[PDB]
């Protein structure tokens, strides 16, 4: 069975940086096939997809972290990763990732002084 | 039996944000997986429901809106945002359960020279309530006299063209929007996702 964990999370002061981690498992040699995608929740059940990248590999991201966060994958190790460069104190959040329908419980980043 | 997204998606033609459009969803299988695991999309933003769980969910009716905006004008697409986009054309509640999706269509939706086609309210005399649709054209008036129906001085017609042009920057390139609207009632359930 399919399932995703996240990891890379963490405390980091403004401006810093971090790189998620989504890995999955259960995924035989078909993780490839999947999208994948990272979400951030907001207080007040409010979630915004972050990032997104497709089966061959397409990308797009919200204006909010336009040029900061970079979504990339790896179909031999079956992970993918979020590169979130000059972190701002609005950025704090839970961070999860989906593989096709399947999602993880997520990981706590927090930017703070 | 799969609901029909792409009539609201891959529509030809989209409504002016004033005139925004509606699209009643029922007695269907939404699959919505194929919206947020879409890279066509750069706004893809849920409330008062995860993503986690969209495909999991039944609910008695979801609507579909859909129109023309300008790029930095998506974040006032959400609840308790001010603007003249909430304020004057479409307003959502505090308390929406629904997820907002956009994407730049500056390829369709611009002209050169400017095009005429999509407009928006510029003036009224009060805030629209959510949900509310407001596509009359009485002349507004401006100043203390009042108008009687003329166009004139200090006497305006409400509605601005954007005039979307291909070279602007992207923040003032044109949008589309679909916002998905998830109502529970004390009624069956007739949409559900594929579980
Ligand atoms: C809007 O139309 C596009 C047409 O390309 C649909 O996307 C494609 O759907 C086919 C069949 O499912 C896939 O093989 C392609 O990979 C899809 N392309 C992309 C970019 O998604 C899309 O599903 C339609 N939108 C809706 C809501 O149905």
């Amino acid at each position: 069975e399919v399932q995703v964990v996240e990891s890379g999370g963490g405390l980091v002061q403004p401006g810093g940086s971090l790189r998620l981690s989504c890995a999955a498992s259960g995924t035989g040699s078909t993780f490839s096939t999947y999208a994948m995608g990272w979400y951030r929740q907001a207080p007040g059940n409010q979630h915004e997809r972050v990032a997104i990248i497709d089966s061959v590999g397409n990308t797009n991201y919200p204006d909010s972290v336009k040029g900061r966060f970079t979504i990339s994958r790896d179909n031999a190790k079956n992970t993918g990763y979020l590169q979130m460069n000059s972190l701002k104190s609005e950025d704090t959040a839970v961070y999860y990732c989906n593989l096709g329908t399947i999602w993880g419980q997520g990981t706590q980043v927090t930017v703070s002084s | 039996n799969l609901c029909p997204f792409g009539e609201v998606f891959n529509a030809t033609r989209f409504a002016s944000v004033y005139a925004w459009n509606r699209k009643r969803i029922s007695n269907c299988v939404a699959d919505y997986s194929v919206l947020y695991n879409s890279a066509s999309f750069s706004t893809f933003k849920c409330y008062g429901v995860s993503p986690t769980k969209l495909n999991d969910l039944c609910f008695t009716n979801v609507y579909a809106d859909s129109f023309v905006i300008r790029g930095d004008e998506v974040r006032q697409i959400a609840p308790g945002q001010t603007g003249k986009i909430a304020d004057y054309n479409y307003k959502l509640p505090d308390d929406f359960t629904g997820c907002v999706i956009a994407w730049n269509s500056n390829n369709l939706d611009s002209k050169v020279g400017g095009n005429y086609n999509y407009l928006y309210r510029l003036f009224r005399k009060s805030n629209l309530k959510p949900f509310e649709r407001d596509i009359s054209t009485e002349i507004y008036q401006a100043g203390s006299t009042p108008c009687n129906g003329v166009e004139g001085f200090n006497c305006y017609f409400p509605l601005q063209s954007y005039g979307f042009q291909p070279t602007n920057g992207v923040g003032y390139q044109p949008y589309r929007v679909v916002v998905l609207s998830f109502e529970l009632l004390h009624a069956p359930a007739t949409v559900c996702g594929p579980k």
